[PDB]
Parts: C-alpha cells; structure tokens; sequence
C-alpha cells in the first residue's frame, strides 16, 4: 500500500492536488504494471471544496450555493483519470462529503454520474443507533441486474426495499391514526420491516470501540438467506431486538433465546 | 464526456441534431437523443460566466432558455412537398428532490409537447419503469396511436384515472362498497400490467394482446402477485403458437371481432391452464 | 423548516386527510343500517365513546338493547369525529401549502441574493 | 383573425415585444374603425419570461425570485394599452400559466392586478361531457355586481352557483349511503342542479364541421331567463338530456318532445 | 397608475401628503388615502434594484420601512398653539394569502395606529365588510 | 427622567446615533454620580436598521440578508457602555423589533448575546388572546438559578415549564384529531397546562382601556403560590376561564363562582 | 469580546491555541475551550468583506472550513518520541432552531472527533444535561 497525504491543516492549493497526486501513483501500477488496484480516497469532496475556497481570489462569478462556474469540468477532468482501462483496473472506494446533509448540493449531486456504485449513509438512520447508517432506498449498484447477480439475489433485494418502502408511507400515518385501524396484511409488514431495518445493521470490526460488539463479516450467502427468510414469515415470531446488532441469521435465533429472559 | 471541454459538452446536441436533420429533410425518419441537456446547459452556463456575461437565476446566462428552444425547434415532422421526412427529440432532463420547477427543467418542459416523469418512490416501490403515469403527457396524443391500441388504450387510461382517485383508500378500506372495490382491483392488475424488464421492446401487437387480458377483465380474478408470471408466459405462448393472430392483429390494425373471440378463447384456456 | 420537512407532513397530512376522509363515508354507511335496525330495538377512534362509558363505569332481551343502540351511537360518532378530523388535516394542508411556497420562494431569493452579493464584491 | 407569431425559438427581444406587436394591430381595428376587438395573448407567462431574460442581458439586477426590477412596469406599460377608450375598445383573453402551482409567485401575482375575470377550463367538466367545460364555481369576473350586472342578473348567477354548490355537498352522500334520505326538498335541488349543469353545456358554431350539430349563440337575455326559471321551477317536469347541448330554453322544451 | 414610471408611482403619496399638509397646517381637517403601499413599494424596489442598491429581504431595499415611516409619520394632530388642525392617513396595503407576517406587511403594521384586517373567507360567507374584529385593531 | 429622542422621521444617521446620545446621558449619572440608573430604549433594532440603511452608501459589500458586514462590531461596541459597573448601576429595558417575525434575523439574532434576561413576545400567543403574550419556553434570565431565587422559585419556574413543553409535544396530534384518543393522564397535563398558560396571562394598568380589566399587580410569593397549587392539582376543579385575565390565584376562585 | 475589533475576535482562537501548545510540547497536557466559534466566523466575515474578498455561501469567505480546520487540527496526542503532551479541544458552536445540518454546524461537525448535541426540548423537558444521545457521537 502507498500512501499519500494532504489534510484539513492544508493551505486550500495542497488540497486541491493531493487526490491528484495519489491518483498519479495509482495511475502508475495500472499502465506501467498492467496491476489491480484498490484505490481509496477519503474525502474527494475536499478537492472540490478547495477550489471553492480559492475560486474568488481567482477572480469568477460565483456559480450557485458558492461553488466556482468551474466545479464540474474541474471534476470531470479529474475523476475521468480514475477508472478501469485494458491495460489494468482500478477499483476506486470515494468517500463524498455532504455539505448541510443537502445531497442536492452541487457537489455531492455532481459525483453521483461518476459512479457505478452508490452507498448512502443517513444521519436520520443512524440517529436510530442503526450502523452501518445505509439508506437502502437511497443506495444503488449498476450490477443489481437480474442478469448479474442472478434472480434469487434480486428478487430479494428489491423484495426488502419493497417492504421498507411500503413501511416508510404507512410511518408518518400510523404516527397520528394510530395502528389499530390497519390491516393484518399491512401490520406485518410494518413487524417484517422493522426486523429487516435491524438485520440490516451489522457492528463492523473497526467500531469495536464503537458499538462494545465484536466485528463480524457475512458471506454473500449467508445474507440472501437471512433476509429471504424474514421475508418469507419465518422468524415473525422473534423479537424486533434479536435482529439488531447481529451478523447472520442465526445470532438472531440465540439472540433471541438469550433474549427470552 | 465528462473530460470533454465546456465548449464540445455546449456543441455536442447541434452537431448531432445536424446529423440527424439529414435524415429528415431527405425523406428519412430520424429519432435522437439528449442525454442530457442538463449538463450541457452547465456547460454553456459555465462559458457564460468565464466570459462575464450578466447572470440571473441559478447562475444561468439570460439566453439559456434560447439555447434550448434553437435546439429542440429543429425536431419536425416535413411535408410531402419537402418529403415527409421526420426528426423526433428525446431530450433528458435531470431534476433535483423533484423539483420540476427549477429553472432548466422549466424552459424544457416548457419547450417540448409532453413529459415522461419518472419517480424514485414508484421505482422502489416495484413500478418499473417508474413512469408516473398521472402527470406524463403527451400532446401530440392519439393522433400518433394505432387503431389496435386505442382500442385498449383508452379503457385502460380511464380505470387507471379512476384507480388513482381511490388508491389511497385501499390501505384503510375496512369497508369500502363493492363498486370502488372494484376500481381497486382493476387499478392493481392494470399497474403490474404496465411493468416491464428493460432491453425487452414488445411489438405494438404484442402489447394489445396482454393488455386486452387484464383491460376485459380476465386477470380479475387472478392474484396480483402473478400477473408478471401470466404476461411473460401468456404472452409466450402466444408468440409461439398464435402467430397468425398477432399477424392479423398486425394487419388488420385493430381487433376484430373475430380475432377478439380467438383471444377470448386463448386466455380462458391459458388462465384455467394456469391456476391448475 | 425546511422544503424537505414541510413535504413529509404534507406529504402525511395529505393522506391522513383522505383516510380520515374514507372512514367517515365508511361510519356513515353503517350508521344507516343502524338508524333502520335501531327503530325495532327499542320497542323492546370512534369520539368520545369508550371513555364515556369508562369514567361513568367507576338479560339478553336487554343485551340486545344496550348492543343495538350502543352501536348507532358509535357508529353516530365515528362518522362526525372523522368528519372533522378530515375538516382538521384540510386547514392545514391549506396551511401548511402557504408555508412551503413562503419558504420555497425565500430560499431562491436568499440564494441569488448571495450570489450577486459575491459578484459585486470583485 | 389576424396571427402574430412569437416563436420559442426567437431571442428573448422577440418573444418579448411580439406581445406588443399583435398590440398594435389591434389598436387599430378601435383607434381607427371603432371597433370592439378581442386580443389574445398565449400565453401571459412567457410575455413576462422573456422580460427576464431580455432584462438579464442587459445586465441589471434581477429582484425576487429572479426576475425582473421592473416587471411591474414592463406589465403596465402593456396591459394599460388594452382598454375601452371612446372611440372602441380591446378587451384581452390570456393565457395563464402559473409557476410552481404558485398563485403568490410574482408572475402570477403581478398579473392578476389587471385581470378582471378569469374563465377556468377543467378537464372534470368535460368528463360529464359538458362542454364547454368551464368551470361554474371556480370561475370568476370583477363586474359580477349588481351595482354592475343588475341585482337580475347578479340573483340568478348568485342562484345557479348555490344549487351548484349545494348539490357538491349531497354529491359525497349520494355515493355512499346512497340516493334517498333526500328529501322532498333534497331531492328537487339535486334535480334542478343537474339540470342546470347540463343548461350551462353549449354547441358551439366553431364545431359544426365536426359534431354534425348546429351551433347556438344564446344571447343575454336568454340566458338569464333560461336559468330563471329553472330556479323558478318551470321544467321540473323536464328531464335531464332535454337541456343538454342547446341553445336557449325553448330548445329545451322541444328536445323533450322529440324525447317522447 | 399602472402605466406612469416607477418614479412617478413612488413620488405620489409624497405629493399628496403635501396637498394633505396644507390643510393639517392650517387648523383645517385632511384625510389621505395612500392606495396601496404595496405597490408603492414595488415601485421604489425597482428603483432600487435599477440603481443596485443590495436587495435584502424579499428583495426589497434596505430603507423601505422609511419610505413608510417617513411619509405616514406627517398624518397628525397639531395641537391649538400650531392650529389644532390634522391629517389622517388611512394606508392600504394587499397582503398575499392572508398571510399578515410578510415583511412589507410587518413593516406597516409597526407604522400605522392599528389594522383593520379584512378576510377573504368572511367576504365569500357574505360578511362585508368582511372585518375580522378579533384582529384588527385602533 | 431626561429623554432623548431620534424617531421614525429623522434621516438614517440620526437613527444610527440617539442611542449613543441616550446612553451617554444615562453613563453620567453613573459615573460622575454614582447614581442608580433606569435606561429605557424604545427600540433597539432601529439603531441597527439606520445602520444598514447607510451601509451601501458608504459603500460596503452586504453581509446576509442585506445588512451592513460591521453589524455585530456595532452593536458591540453600543452595547458595551450600557452596563453596571464598580461605580455605578444601569438597569436597562430595550425593546427590539423582529422583522417580519422571524428571529433568525441577524440583528435580534446577535442581539440575545447582551442579554442577562429576555421576554420573547409572540403573535401566536397573542392571537390566542394572552397579554402580554410571552413565550414561556422562550424567555429566559441568568437568574433562574436555584441559588437565587431559590428552589421553591426554581422548582415552580422549571415545573411550569416542563407541563408546558409536554402539553406543546401532544399538540400535533391534538390538532388532527382533538382530545378524545388521549390518555386520561395526557388530559390531565394538557387540562394543567391550559390552565397555566391561562394564569401567566395578566391585565396592566397600561392596557385597561383594551382588556376591559382593572390593572393588576401581583408579589412574587403570590406567583409562586397560585403556580404550585395548580401544578398540584388544588384546581383540577376550576374551568379555565376562571385563570384567564387575573392577579392572584385567589381571584381565580372567584371567577370561577362568577362563571357559576 | 464583543466590542473588541473584530481581527482580535478573529486571532484569539489562534491566540489561545498557542498558550495550549505551550503544555502540549512539552510533554503537559491542556484543555481548551473555544466559546464560541460561531462569533469567530462572523468576525472572520467581517474582517474579510472589508478586505473586500468576495463573500461566499452564506456572506462568509469561502474558507471558512478552513478556518477552523487549521485551528482545530492543532488540539492533538504527541507520542512519547514528543513529550507525550496533548492539547484537547472543546469548541462551541450556537445552532439556530436547533438545526445541525446547517453548513455552519456541520463545517465543524465534520473536523472534530465527535459532538455533544444539546436539545432545548430535552432542557425544558427536565432532561439536563439537555444531550441528545442519538445525535452526539464521540
């Protein structure tokens, strides 16, 4: 691994090269080694917020929310230089800042183009204590293709994100009408997803110091799986807790007992 | 692209439109699409502000709305005396949160003769394509339809119309009449009949025959969870074995009467076949 | 507040206005077979029900009774309650429609304000 | 009718002054023949957009919500023009569209200081076939006073848009527990108002070539004497589709006859 | 009206506060009817914006609340050492929506001597005037 | 009292400077007398107004919302001199206007950082009839210290509030769908709270003439007191009405027997 | 403070910084407070647009993340090789209708090691410290 820096203690310049100077390495071992690599940038935002910062002196008009006119060509040029070619591959992991958490702003909405994967985090879902943070509505991937990852994958995938859909349109109404009211078909999607949202979390092993839970890491497998399951009615009996803060499925069945007194 | 300078990314859509106005005046049929003009309008924006022209609302230079309409103006349909020739524009717009008010995708909505609106929560929700059928429009309208679809088309726009008046009920309907429960059901079977897996364009008689099977009623019955099941099969089916009926279908333009009895017969035996 | 926050209630008050709405038509429907089947009894969230009874509280042949009218009298109630309920989301769907524009035309002044601020400054 | 085009693809000046052009041909049918013109401009927003923009490219200060410092006047100037003066008059039917569905956005809300009726087509209308579709309740005129229009005119449209209204509220009933706790006085106004909203519907000449029908010119007096006495009571014999697509009342009567 | 230049829509409740003046100023009796100040203020932000003065609020200039103050701090009552004469200013303004926080509404409201607010909703249900006695105010 | 006056009718530069004038009457008797001083101001927000309205013509860049960028350095160094020192007192009373309502604004915005105590007035409780119509969850006063005002004054104060900032949570649900799916509990808070917030409201000499009402006066003790007995419960019996526009609780009894 | 000129609003961070750094090299440890860092942006915008910098989002000069990036990194762990000192950091920052996501509040929520969130409803609730436990991170 080769590392290159350029932090928040920069004068605006130096941020406005280091991902290019890290990008450059990289460069090298794709062409002049024809090698994979794994290319990590944390946070790309920054290389754009450093020209914002300079843009002024440099004399423009402000583009809207403060940005430089300049702000998507300066991407483009750069993020283009990132990418997968013949000669080797770049698998490149981009951490985005949001400004005021308004993914409208020019530009978080300018980088989504660049990508073919997209994982958006929330703080309205980590409020909850649910970590990783994803928004599983707001999350997307080229390759969720039937034709890729194959049917069982997808129907699943899009089977969960139905469900959570279908519960987050019924939230802001049962928060006043109550839940009596409502449907025995429409109140066990409003259980299902409720556990899927928790099986959705997972205590990572780098935030041990974070969530006092040992890290655990699920197999593909393991994930369709579980969720298939929940989907299917067949833990509608545990408990919403047994599902939160838990790898595969079956720490939720002991989490459960454990639970059970 | 993306590394492409301002000025390419401004150009692209006009020299591509000359590309295709080619077609259109000699007596050719040509289609072209702008993917997007949002970005170029950024481009030109961009551009404008460098050489300090005055901006107004979102930056945007006082002639960005000229920019567009010099642009999709060139999209006609000739007349024989200049040789029936056509040039038809699908210009993509990107909104924000849904804004379809923003500037840029005011001027071209204003611009154009209709709207194909997309939406994240239909998407999710398992509407794809994520067309929000209620507010898409199409000026030109029927006068652009076949005689086959506007024989379906039509009750299908008007129960749909009329499930959307009551969708919301549904959720809540702890007792609705049995008219309304009606439109409920038409309104769910007519949607997932409008579902679609993307690379996969049906032939316009293709489409009329399925539509016909939930439009008359034959799907009624049939659980909502399988109408994309009976489609892909039924319509399967037919591309095997009633090619003579879709041909007719074809042909003749429309349904006749004869060829709605063979259809009749066709799913009343298919759907028995299928929920044995 | 924020164009996205005063979406989610309207979003919501819009929906509970047509629930609301709908359990009315609903509590008027069964009130009218009461009406009917009430008259021959006699000779013989649902408003403030319930709890009527509840804080008052502390055969067949008049089983029936007590069951055949305390069933127009809920039924009565529903209906009115959720009539009013759908008249309460509509003044504010009314009200809360003028916020959203209040702010949604602020926020592009505000913006544009800035940014001709910016521009004037070089 | 004589055409002014102002084309989307013309520069802002254009699509900005073409309003005041058709203008000017109109002027002259009232300043120099006298006559009572009628001015179209389709449609009112983009008269006001081009001011923008044309005002953008002379680099001035747009105001709030972007458009421009003298959209006021650049309205004035125009709308002043359109008047009855004592040789004829110009009166104006034009299009609005309103930004945001937002009736307080400066576009919108600087135009309605000139107007002086609004005619609302809605597509609710036309689907009970009734045509034109106009909207009766959600239409409006300045001039509807009696101190203006005479406390006749004024009592009758002031009686034809309650019973229209009144109707709307028992609409919701009718649906649900169904048609009959009506009473003998429930059930005349629902009567009635369906009459009349079938009396508001009219063939028109322009679409001659096409319904196969003949098209009425109801006058005045006609019309206030036709809803009159549908108020009044007069045809509460009648049946519905006698007042569907006709003229004056009289028409009425006879599609009776020929209805058996 | 409508068609004069902006300036000529600012300048007039000036000059007719000045016709109104001379009577206050002359142990005589005056009424003003400033109508409206709305558009009075659109008037003077055009001109405002014209010049490039920085648009704040809503746009409007920094000084419109003293293009109000100013002008209906002259309706008055003298007293009989100046002539006992008076001027009484009787301002409209047309809020949008009903909605009486807006800034040029604000503005006036914290001028004048009290409101008489007249609501859409009671004119329609045909009370007219259609006063809210509950809000306005002397 | 010595007055100082620079009203709505002087040009900005006065506006931007009676403050000063003002102020440096009230530093003398401080000072140069070691006086207990009063130092009323009739309103603050204008200084800062007649600020902005000069700002561009001394030609600087606006800051936010059009005003002048020395805004908070202005009001700083004027804030700064009116305060008690070593030698003498100023206890000093300043009303400041908020801008279309909203106190987000920059000037009463940068204003709260001056203050040992605030009475934040709102239109909502106004319009509900509550003179003076002071935000109880709003208002606050570095004195609210158990070590004080004591604890019976603190725990009454903090008891006040916190039935208060519950009854304000059950209100969106109130709103759609009323009392009747409250718990017996939740009616309780919200009968206290209504009665509270009744309470808190008061008839002034000052305002006789608008509430029809006898201006009253009531003691601290008497505060204390007729709050804690209806926090306790004393008068879960009383109907509202009975606190509104009164003194002391004593006089809500009575109202009470009145209203029968 | 407040009628200080606006440059000595401005520096005293840094100022004070420098006092802390004193302990932190030399193998001390210190503990500073910056009360607030919102007043110090304000000055930094004032002192800016008199420099006549062109403003930025929201009137402020477009590095004020940079402001207290700079100052912020500062507050840090030396290893044993540099005396083991440290410097921590509490700075303050005032949200308006308790909204964090505003640019301001996250700017610095995004260059410290976490965040202490004090609601008003909690306070008045009873819940003092008013900490907001979903919302405070460390």
């Amino acid at each position: 691994v080769a590392l290159v820096y350029g932090q928040m203690n920069e004068p605006p310049g130096a941020r406005a090269r280091v991902a290019l100077t890290g990008l450059t390495v990289a460069e090298y071992f794709r062409d002049q080694e024809g090698q994979d690599v794994l290319l990590f940038i944390d946070n790309i935002f920054r290389f754009t917020q450093a020209g914002s910062e300079v843009s002024a002196l440099l004399g423009r008009i402000p583009s809207a929310v403060g940005y430089q006119p300049t702000l998507a060509t300066d991407m483009g040029t750069m993020q283009e230089r990132i990418t997968t070619t013949k000669k080797g591959s770049i698998t490149s992991v981009q951490a985005i800042y949001v400004p005021a958490d308004d993914l409208t702003d020019p530009a978080p909405a300018t980088t989504f183009a660049h990508l073919d994967a997209t994982t958006v985090l929330s703080r309205a879902i980590a409020e909850l204590g649910i970590y990783p943070a994803v928004d599983p509505l707001d999350s997307t991937s080229r390759i969720m293709d039937p034709n890729i990852v194959g049917s069982e994958h997808y129907d699943v995938a899009r089977g969960v994100q139905k469900i959570l859909q279908d519960y987050k349109s019924l939230q802001d109404i049962i928060a006043i009408l109550g839940m009596d009211e409502l449907s025995e078909e429409d109140k066990l999607t409003v259980s299902r997803a409720r556990k899927i949202q928790r099986f959705l979390s997972q205590p990572f092993q780098v935030a041990e110091v974070f969530t006092g839970h040992l890290g655990k890491l699920v197999p593909l497998k393991e994930t369709i799986k579980g969720f298939q399951q929940i989907l299917a009615g067949e833990y509608d009996h545990l408990p919403e807790q047994a599902f939160y803060m838990v790898g595969p499925i079956e720490e939720a069945v002991a989490k459960a007992d454990k639970l059970a007194e | 692209t993306a590394s492409d300078a301002a000025p390419l990314q401004y150009l692209a859509p006009y020299s591509g439109c000359s590309m295709g106005e080619y077609f259109r005046d000699n007596g050719k049929h040509a289609l072209i699409i702008y993917d997007d003009l949002s970005k170029q309008a950024v481009a030109y924006r961009q551009m404008s502000l460098l050489l300090r022209r005055p901006p107004g609302r979102e930056a945007y230079p006082g002639d960005v709305f000229y920019l567009h309409s010099r642009l999709l103006e060139r999209a006609a349909k000739m007349n024989d005396a200049f040789g029936g020739g056509s040039l038809t524009a699908l210009p993509v717009i990107e909104t924000q949160a849904g804004d379809v008010s923003a500037y840029i995708p005011t001027n071209v909505i204003s611009i154009t003769d209709g709207q194909i609106f997309l939406e994240t929560e239909l998407f999710y929700k398992g509407i794809r394509p994520a067309i929000n059928v209620g507010l898409s429009v199409s000026r030109v309208g029927s006068a652009a339809q076949t005689r086959a679809m506007k024989q379906v088309a039509g009750t299908m726009k008007l129960e749909l119309a009329q499930y959307r008046e009551v969708a919301a009920f549904a959720q809540f309907g702890s007792d609705l009449d049995a008219a309304t429960q009606q439109l409920l059901s038409r309104g769910v079977r007519l949607t997932e009949l409008l579902k679609q897996g993307q690379y996969s364009p049906m032939a316009i008689e293709e489409q009329v025959a399925v539509i016909y099977a939930g439009v008359r009623g034959y799907l009624d019955k049939l659980e909502p969870s399988k109408i994309t099941k009976f489609e892909n099969a039924f319509l399967s089916h037919v591309i095997s074995q009633h090619q003579a009926l879709l041909s007719k279908i074809r042909t003749d333009g429309k349904i006749s009467e004869e060829s709605d009895a063979k259809l009749k017969e066709i799913v009343t035996n298919f759907l028995a076949g299928f929920e044995a | 507040a924020t164009l996205k926050d005063i979406t989610r209630r309207l979003k919501s008050i819009k929906n509970i206005q047509k629930i609301t709405k709908s359990m009315k038509m609903v509590a008027a429907a069964k009130y009218a077979r009461a009406e009917r089947e009430l008259k021959p009894a006699r000779v013989y969230l649902c408003g403030a029900i319930h709890s009527s009874v509840a804080k008052q509280m502390k055969l067949a042949n008049i089983i029936y009774y007590s069951l055949k009218e305390s069933t127009t009298s809920e039924q009565s109630a529903r209906m009115t309650a959720m009539d009013n309920a759908s008249k309460n989301a509509s003044e504010m769907i009314d009200k809360l429609t003028l916020t959203f524009n209040r702010t949604r035309q602020a926020v592009i002044t505000k913006e544009l304000i800035e940014i001709i601020s910016g521009a004037a400054a070089l």
